[PDB]
């Protein structure tokens, strides 16, 4: 059998059952909406999963922690099916991409019901992070509902970014402005949660919440399944917004070692990546699958970008551990 | 080489129905996508549906499902759209293109002639040799506004080939005059040193992500002095 460790609505309903069905390895599929959910487990040590998917900053600390065995590659054959430029982009976190195969990948912003934004906050257009991070905006779609994502790896590197500052700043003075910013806006956000807005979108209970790319997508397509006019999007704002990566590793602890590297062949496989893709709303980096993919998401400029829009796009970063606790301490002190 | 090559060709009554097969060569069948583009005499191009060669996916425009079918034998890597009420209007070439989201390698068309019984761009814009001109499209937030844009030139009496693709990228051989740009739900393609041998008509063509059709624009023919 295997187990698996991977985000919320992160993979199509059929996915496994096709899995099990041609290989008769059967699997197990456990859920974690926050990378910090995720590392805590991996530090518990003794977590009992053969394949994680952590972000990209977050795995490249876990390597440096030995986490994850290293990539029999011997198993990987289709490892070859993955964008080279997408691997040496990540080599910063895994270098010479020894311990993590990629999976789905993409970016974070504003989604919001234009009609229910448009009522509060007229015709004035949704492109600044200003619409989460000040309080003359916020203080009206508060009784819209507000959702921010509860991470401060998510919240305090977007308000930086906003305010112009360095997203991966070391220096506890940005922290010190980024906070005062998201603590002078606390009182309209109607809650923190890396994932409960997207039915919550999609059922008209908040109006805007800071989420990612297929997240929003997600929301939307089935806001419009139930069919009750609820026009949900996705804006990347114009001080740009996080690109992130998330890989799957196969930790060192793990015993079903080799059925996770066929659960791992079976996904670089163009075709299955494509209804991966097609239903969670994420781009792949398997480059044959896009000709393979349902237009709406293999064209979308903000699933895939394009690199004007990418080159004002900050990457998290391998932030020192003394760093780290400075994002933990101030995010905590927003609590 | 790289071609699909289509059918003979065909004289078809009122109430009949035809079936266009397209073979393709010199490229991995089942890896892209296939799609139909139907074209009236004297008119502009029109998206008609896409088939994943490997899945059998069909996306039909919703003007033609209900009388329009897409099918493949993969063993003999063709595709075959089978029209089902044929009408005094269907008249027309069938072309059939290799299509990555865009459409790069184009069939030769098959026409079909049946005898009894969208994107505001400008009709025609006319140059002199030398100057600069611009030709515009202009959709929504459901296509030009969201997805990526392919601009496809047509030289006369050619069936449609690939101008540019993602937005303003050029494909080998399209040269540095050939050039788009893009500013909210519109792309203007402008090309530079025009040419006499630019005369031809130029078709944006985007993905409405709503009403899930290649969206073509009406297109502009370009007569150069």
């Amino acid at each position: 059998s295997l187990h698996i460790y991977n985000w919320t609505d992160y993979i199509a309903p059929t996915t496994l059952k096709d899995f099990t069905k041609e290989s008769g390895i059967d699997v197990s599929y456990d859920v974690f909406d926050s990378n910090e959910t995720l590392e805590g487990k991996l530090v518990s040590g003794h977590s009992g999963y053969d394949i994680v998917v952590p972000s990209n900053n977050f795995l490249g600390k876990q390597i440096q922690a030995g986490a994850f065995q290293k990539l029999d590659k011997s198993k990987l054959p289709n490892w070859k099916n993955l964008d080279p430029a997408l691997l040496k982009q990540l080599e910063v976190s895994d270098p010479g991409n020894q311990y993590a195969v990629p999976y789905l990948w993409g970016t974070n912003g504003i989604g919001y019901n234009v009609a229910k934004v448009k009522e509060v906050l007229g015709d004035q257009p949704i492109d600044s992070w200003a619409i989460l991070f000040e309080p003359e905006n916020m203080k009206k779609l508060a009784k819209c509902g507000v959702a921010f994502m509860d991470s401060g790896d998510e919240m305090l590197p977007a308000a930086l970014n906003y305010l112009g500052l360095d997203p991966n700043t070391h220096d506890p003075k940005d922290y010190k402005k980024a906070e005062e910013v998201l603590t002078k806006v606390r009182p309209y956000v109607s809650y923190f949660h890396s994932s409960k807005y997207i039915s919550d979108l999609a059922n008209g209970n908040i109006c805007v919440a800071f989420g990612y790319s297929g997240d929003v997508f997600q929301a939307a397509a089935r806001a419009e399944e139930a069919g009750k006019g609820i026009d949900i999007q996705y804006v990347i704002p114009k001080e740009g917004a996080n690109l992130w990566f998330d890989l799957m590793a196969i930790p060192a602890d793990a015993k079903a070692a080799d059925n996770a590297y066929a659960f791992i062949d079976y996904l670089l496989r163009p075709e299955v990546i494509a209804k991966v893709s097609d239903y969670v709303g994420y781009a792949n980096a398997i480059p044959g699958a896009r000709p393979l993919m349902d237009k709406s998401v293999s064209d979308s400029e903000e699933v895939y970008p394009p690199q004007a829009v990418l080159d004002k796009l900050y990457v998290s970063a391998v932030l020192p551990a003394k760093v780290l606790r400075l994002q933990t301490r101030t995010w905590t002190r927003i609590k | 080489q790289v071609q699909l090559v289509e059918t003979g060709d065909e004289v078809k009554t009122p109430g009949a129905s035809v079936k266009v097969s397209c073979k393709v060569s010199g490229y991995t069948f089942t890896s892209y996508g296939i799609s139909w583009v139907r074209q009236a005499p004297g008119q502009g191009l029109e998206w008609m549906g896409w088939i994943n060669p490997n899945s059998g996916g069909t996306n039909y425009a919703q003007k033609f499902q209900g009388r329009v079918t897409m099918t493949r034998d993969t063993s003999i890597s063709t595709a075959y759209m089978e029209l089902s009420r044929l009408r005094s209007d269907d008249t027309a070439v069938y072309y059939c293109a290799r299509d990555k989201r865009y459409m790069d390698v184009w069939g030769k068309g098959t026409t079909v002639t049946v005898s009894s019984g969208v994107l505001t761009q400008p009709p025609s814009v006319s140059g002199a040799p030398g100057q600069k001109v611009t030709i515009s499209c202009s959709g929504s937030s459901s296509n030009i506004g969201r997805n990526y844009v392919s601009w496809y030139q047509q030289l006369p009496g050619a069936a449609p080939k690939l101008l540019l693709y993602d937005n303003n990228k050029r494909p080998s051989g399209i040269p540095d005059r050939f050039s788009a740009s893009k500013s909210g739900p519109s792309t203007t393609l402008a090309i530079t040193g025009l040419q006499t041998g630019d005369e031809a008509d130029y078709f944006c063509g985007v993905w409405d992500s709503s009403l899930r059709a290649v969206l073509f624009g009406g297109g502009t023919k370009l007569t150069v002095l």
